[PDB]
């Protein structure tokens, strides 16, 4: 099944999303 | 429906308005399932992704980190810090995330595989006047179900009639009764009846034993016995496999071992306490350090072991269904990869079960006491009714034969079968035994009466000879098969008549064990002669050539009794006078018929010669075709010698025990044998510790399924005959058994280098951070560093390793030994060694910036040792510049790269690069730069990398953590080198 190739990109998806969050924290503590 | 046991059997048929003539109508059905539902229990369902993380940040380390670092920044407020105990959350947060999909699609993919097998019933509706085989859940109450022997019971039902002499259920699994119990049909007065007492109910999940049964469904779904019982708790047998547990103790062990190394790195630092973190206040210095040690404990201990064990068996056993191979124990999947022996029957699974008879005679001249056989051959061998009746290669009309009209009408009348046409799939398809089937297309293709078929269409033309033999004769009754005699008849009637109730005959067909003693007579034509010595072994003579030559033919003998007895003077009840009913027979001629081999078996017995794996045939034709199909199919050789590899039942039972635990060793075909012999086989393989895989279908093969090591149920088979298995065959088919073993070891190998994966970059992580303080140095890596890692290797390079593809040459090997540890004593030597590496070279990265690097501070050979304190000017004329980021950016660097290196190293266990390419798993090379992605993301952003104390690095210093990194690859190399040829691995 392609679920796996699915699986793979979700996961990726998740610690980009939590890299993201601490961009968004960094500007928003700073002002 | 209440109290149906107490009702009488027309007041349930009134009840509910049904006939069991014909069973409900599809209205009926509708508001019946309007009305009572499926026959289901409600999907409970009770989990959540959101109560899933916060479950999982309930284990006291996870929360510890989080004190520690809440504790360090209130402390330290007096004059990030902060957003260290925001991110540590974060990741910790992302990274349990990652964990409960990885954990949930696993679950859902095992509980998937009920899905490959629905529960099934069969019951008549009144849109077909045939039996139906509907999906369980789709049957209501008032349906007419049907059941027999082997059958596992729909719905609750009442009895409405026994069309055997005897009904007997297991209704173990609810009343407790260990014993089978018959049944009646009669009223149960009392409502308040106990379970045990309805002796007129089959009840829900429970098995037929022995019989053939009608009845009334009279409840479904939580209504039922067993639904009021499913509905309390589960109930569930919650796991886990022998392996999940071997390895879980080494998960116990070495999990140990860094709890202590994780508070020996404490105390390193318990004389440092005091140095400036700073100005070395006590509580703040203590908190600092012990960060570190249970970031270190919480990111290295692993982890969920079992987890990696049941998610390897989650993506195995999703492709053994794929292909066919439908797992019912997951523990069997482990022993799976270790089958040494397969015992598999012949008819339809080493061969395809598509009957066709292709050769037949009858008598043709008889002088005193000598025959000549009138012999014929017939074309086509599908069960379409295309083909010829040859006789010496000339087609020829075979009505004209007297004889063959005779031998055509008897497989009409003595058959229980028929042809049906298929306008989707546009073929032929059977009704009932194939073997039957067989006679039912020969009939077709003969044409006795050369009744006009040429203008039908393919509907109509599917029986239509069959239909003009029945038009002539009306079957009466039918005298069913015993082993006694090895034969049944049927007793017709003329077509027309006035009472006149006479001049009637009984057709009779056997096996020629059984048949041929019993007949006086042989049919010339239309004339009769008395039987005689020379022509009965004349008959015998032809069976034997047509049994041991090229398409080896199972033969029946075909016969007539012209003066049967009065209808008035037989009796149906007891079996065992139907071979007397059956006496003063007339001969008429013998069908041959073929069961061709699979296509893909020859090929498959190959498979497991290349990989060590014994198989056994176990048929039920005398022991001379028997071998000459395993000549063809490849357990023989073409000219092998096997006066002592193939054994009849009856021979094996006369050599002394220690002799057929002796055979056992070194047969591979057993023939015409008893449902016994499957254990006694069994139990003797047992005793040389072979790992057997025995195939089975009906009632009898439970007891041997369930003694073998590995139960192989047939899907076309019995509900019996599939709870005492292992794995059900979809497809029946003896090549996907072979398939089955293959990806058992192919998943054992996943499992390993999953694992291997784990330790060895947990090993790593364990030992930098003890370098790093056992020596004296600077922490190559804050915890918060370290999380994010070992968030980023979980996520993508560790999942990828699920999309592996098979080892190379896994079945040129031999079966692996049960018992060899999971974890050999020199595996473990790898699992340190590469271990051992990472963790020298991510703070031997650390600790070359600070020596040999030009835009670096000149350290050479220079204590780097020397306390962090570090103001005293007594070896620099400089002077506390040791907190860089450079030096953690190679750390943290080489690690990452590592990671992906030794993930590569994780494509096989043995089997080098050079023959695995990267390239073998491309999910891989995504999931890598995918990483690399995130990496040179944290690294040039700007606000981040204040956050993970980190700077950039040019292409100076990217280039050293090849060399660094890289030879990783080359020391697992070496490693795999001195396996793949010394270990033998
Ligand atoms: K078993
Ligand atoms: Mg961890
Ligand atoms: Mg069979
Ligand atoms: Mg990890």
């Amino acid at each position: 099944m392609e679920r796996s190739t699915r699986e793979l990109c979700l996961n990726f998806t998740v610690v980009l999303i939590t890299v993201i969050l601490i961009w968004l924290l960094v500007r928003s503590y700073q002002y | 429906m209440e109290a149906a046991h107490s009702k009488s059997t027309e007041e349930c048929l009134a009840y509910f308005g049904v006939s069991e003539t014909t069973g409900l109508t599809p209205d009926q059905v509708k508001r019946h399932l309007e009305k009572y539902g499926h026959n289901e229990l409600p999907a409970e369902e009770g989990k959540s992704l959101w109560e899933l993380v916060i479950e999982q940040f309930e284990d006291l380390l996870v929360r510890i980190l989080l004190l520690a670092a809440c504790i360090s920044f209130v402390l330290a407020w007096f004059e990030t810090a902060f957003v260290e105990p925001f991110v540590i959350l974060l990741i910790l947060i992302a990274n349990a995330i990652v964990g409960v999909w990885q954990e949930r699609n696993a679950e859902n993919a095992i509980e998937a595989l009920k899905e490959y097998e629905p529960e099934m019933g069969k019951v008549y509706r009144a849109d077909r006047k045939s039996v139906q085989r509907i999906k369980a859940r789709d049957i209501v109450p008032g349906d007419i179900v049907e059941v027999a022997v082997g059958d596992k019971v729909p719905a609750d039902i009442r009895i409405l009639s026994i069309k055997s002499t005897t009904l007997r259920v297991d209704q173990s699994i609810l009343t407790g009764e260990s014993v089978s119990v018959i049944k009646h049909t009669e009223p149960v007065p009392d409502p308040r009846a106990v379970n045990q007492d309805k002796k007129n109910m089959l009840f829900s999940g429970t098995n037929i034993a022995a019989g053939k049964a009608l009845g009334i469904v009279a409840t479904t779904g939580v209504s039922t016995e067993i639904g009021k019982i499913r509905d309390q708790m589960a109930a569930t047998e919650q796991d886990k496999t022998p392996l999940q547990q071997k390895l879980d103790e080494f998960g116990e062990q070495l999990s140990k071992v860094i709890s202590l190394i994780c508070v020996a790195v404490w105390l390193i630092n318990i004389g440092h306490f005091n140095d400036p973190v700073h100005g070395g206040s006590w509580i703040r210095g203590a908190i600092y350090y012990f960060k570190i040690a249970v970031a270190l404990a919480v990111a290295a201990i692993p982890e969920g072991l079992p987890a990696v064990i049941t998610t390897c068996l989650a993506l195995g056993t999703r492709r053994m269904a794929k292909k066919n191979a439908i797992v019912r124990s997951l523990p069997s999947v482990e022993t799976l990869g270790c089958t040494s022996v397969i015992c598999s029957d012949k008819t339809g699974t080493l061969t395809t079960n598509q009957m066709s008879v292709c050769k037949m005679f009858i008598i043709d001249k008889v002088d005193g006491d000598f025959c000549s056989l009138n012999e014929f051959s017939i074309t086509g061998s599908t069960y379409a009714p295309e083909g010829e009746v040859l006789k010496n290669d000339k087609p020829i009309r075979s009505g004209q034969f007297d004889g063959l009209v005779e031998l055509a009408t008897i497989c009409a009348l003595c058959n229980d079968s028929s042809l049906d046409f298929n306008e989707t799939k546009g073929v032929y398809e059977k009704v009932g035994e194939a073997t039957e089937t067989a006679l039912t297309t020969l009939v077709e293709k003969m044409n006795v009466f050369n009744t006009e078929v040429r203008n039908l269409s393919k509907v109509e033309r599917a029986n239509a000879c069959n239909s003009v033999i029945r038009q002539l004769m009306k079957k009466e009754f039918t005298l069913e098969f015993s082993r006694d005699r090895k034969s049944m008849s049927v007793y017709c009637s003329p077509a027309k008549s006035s009472r006149a109730a006479v001049g009637n005959k009984m057709f009779v067909k056997g096996a020629p064990e059984g048949v041929i003693d019993r007949c006086n007579y042989v049919r010339v034509g239309t004339t009769r002669v008395p039987m005689t010595g020379p022509v009965k072994e004349k008959i015998l003579s032809v069976i034997k050539e047509w049994g041991t030559g090229r398409d080896t033919l199972r033969c029946l003998a075909l016969a007539t009794r012209d003066t049967p007895p009065k209808r008035e003077e037989m009796v149906l009840d007891d079996s065992s006078r139907f071979m007397e009913y059956e006496t003063d027979l007339t001969f008429v001629g013998v069908v041959g018929m073929l069961d061709p081999p699979r296509k893909e078996v020859m090929g498959s017995i190959q498979l497991c010669r290349d990989a060590g794996i014994r198989v056994i045939m176990i048929t039920g034709d005398n022991k001379g075709t028997a071998i000459a199909i395993c000549r063809r199919i490849g357990i023989f050789g073409e000219n092998e010698e096997v006066a002592d590899r193939a054994y009849t039942g009856r021979e094996f039972d006369d050599l002394p025990l220690a002799e057929q635990r002796e055979a056992c060793r070194r047969a591979c075909c057993f023939a015409r044998v008893e449902p016994s012999h499957k254990s006694k086989i069994v139990e003797y393989l047992q005793s040389y510790d072979e790992i057997t895989a025995m195939t089975g279908d009906g009632v009898n093969d439970a007891p041997a399924l369930k003694k073998a090591e590995i139960g192989i149920a047939m899907g076309s088979g019995t509900a019996v005959a599939k709870t005492a298995s292992e794995m059900v065959l979809a497809d029946d088919n003896f090549s996907t058994i072979v398939a089955a073993v293959e990806e058992g070891r192919a998943i054992y190998n996943n499992m390993k280098q999953f694992i291997r994966y784990l330790i060895s970059s947990n090993v790593g992580e364990v030992v930098c951070i003890f370098l790093t303080a056992a020596l004296g140095l600077p922490e190559a890596l804050i915890p918060v560093q370290l999380l994010w890692v070992n968030l980023v290797t979980d996520g993508l390079p560790a999942t990828a390793l699920g999309f592996n593809p098979p080892d190379l040459d896994i079945m040129d090997r031999p079966p692996r030994s049960p018992k060899e540890p999971l974890i050999s004593g020199w595996l473990f030597f790898r699992y340190m060694a590469i271990g051992g590496y990472v963790g020298a070279a991510t703070v031997g990265a650390a600790a070359w910036w600070f020596m040999y690097a030009e835009d670096g501070p000149g350290v050479t050979y220079h204590q780097l040792t020397h306390f962090m304190q570090c103001t005293e000017d007594h070896p620099h004329f400089d002077c506390e510049i040791f907190e860089a980021p450079e030096p953690m950016t190679m750390a943290l660097s080489v690690l990452v790269t590592i990671e992906m290196c030794n993930a590569l190293n994780s494509l096989s266990e043995n089997q080098s690069l050079m023959r695995m390419p990267p390239w073998v798993n491309i999910w891989l090379l995504g999931s890598i730069c995918l990483s690399m992605s995130l990496h040179f993301l944290i690294l040039y952003v700007d606000p981040l990398p204040m956050i993970f104390k980190l700077k950039a690095l040019d292409l100076t210093q990217w280039l050293m953590v090849l060399k660094i990194s890289l030879p990783v690859i080359g020391l697992d190399e070496i490693l795999k080198f001195i396996a793949r040829n010394y270990l033998e691995g």
